[PDB]
DNA sequence: CCACCACGCGGGCGGTAGCGTGCTTTTTTCGATCTTCC
DNA sequence: GGAAGATCGAAAAAAGCACGCTACCGCCCGCGTGGTGG
RNA sequence: UGGCGGUAGCGU
């Protein structure tokens, strides 16, 4: 009832509730609109780094 | 004008919307890799589709909508990023028909 | 007032503008956007007032 | 943990699968797959 | 050699499209003015 | 005289909708693939 | 003897 597991990801994702719940901390934390990262986020447009 | 797309397929009906495909007078790719296979204790290569559940269509929009292609009796949908369905350009086809892994 | 606002100026340009807004996302089209509009209301199958 | 999502049995030779479970399943299929994929060298669309 | 009793993997459903459809309050965003200046 | 801050209303998205209790119904994954008996 | 969804009912 108390151990856990662990599934290692192919490649990272984001975690939702840091992402849809207004006001967006990703998107307060970068400077950027929310609608920009999620194109960015689901494969819509290229960002620089 | 004919552009190429790509198409997310049900499961176990790759035959069937290519077929349907075919019937709609559009072009159909889908990678095919022969592999070393059992079926009732005979020893030969069977078929398999790489990249499964996927398919490559070349088309006109203006000649046949895109709904009609979304529609064709066994394909799951548009391998879409965005609001429109997504665009694979020419090099990508000519690098999966010269590529025989 | 509603045909100063209104930007479309043309047939084509209303089917266009009214098969982007019933299906977005897709490439609008003369033929799609006029079978849609006479699919939706002239159509028995698609539309019937009983 | 396992029983946080229990599998009762339904005493018909079948098992209620919870939400979770299912949701667990879609995210591994889904990570296998792409494991799968990028093992095998696939195009930039379909990896994407 | 053919009918039928298991079986283990993907995903909206089904269809050569379209389906939704009688609440109110709070928060966020966005186009459009605007306006106010340096 | 154009650009940046204001703002302003209009639209879009998220969340909530009393407490206990009782009874009934329905459900608790499909389909191409495979082996076995008539 | 576990859950949901729908329906109906009781006390406010």
């Amino acid at each position: 009832r108390e151990r856990m597991g662990h599934i290692e990801l192919a490649s990272p994702t984001a975690h939702i509730w840091f992402l849809k719940s207004l006001p967006s901390r990703i998107g307060l934390l970068l400077d950027m609109p929310l609608r920009d990262i999620e194109r960015v986020l689901y494969f819509e447009s290229y960002v620089v780094i | 004008m004919q552009s190429w797309y790509l198409l997310y397929c049900k499961r176990g009906q790759l035959q069937r919307a290519q077929e349907h495909l075919e019937r709609q007078a559009v072009n159909c790719l889908a990678p095919m890799i022969t592999l070393e296979k059992i079926v009732r204790g005979k020893r030969t290569a069977v078929s398999e589709p790489l990249f499964p559940n996927y398919l490559f269509v070349e088309f006109d929009p203006e000649v046949i909508h895109t709904t009609t292609i979304n529609a064709t009796r066994g394909v799951s949908h548009f391998v879409r990023f965005g609001a429109s369905p997504a665009i694979v350009p020419s090099a990508v086809i000519h690098q999966l028909s010269v590529y025989k892994p | 007032e509603t045909l100063r606002v209104d930007p479309t100026n043309d047939r084509l340009s209303a089917l266009v503008e009214i098969y982007r807004m019933m299906r977005p996302g897709e490439p609008p089209t003369r033929e799609a956007a006029e079978s849609l509009f006479e699919n939706l209301f002239f159509s028995e199958d698609r539309y019937d007032l009983s | 943990p396992p029983d946080l999502r229990p599998l009762v049995p339904l005493d018909g030779g079948r098992f209620a699968t919870s939400d979770l479970n299912d949701l667990y399943r879609r995210v591994i299929n889904r990570n296998n797959r792409l494991k799968r994929l990028l093992d095998l060298a696939a195009p930039d669309i379909i990896v994407r």
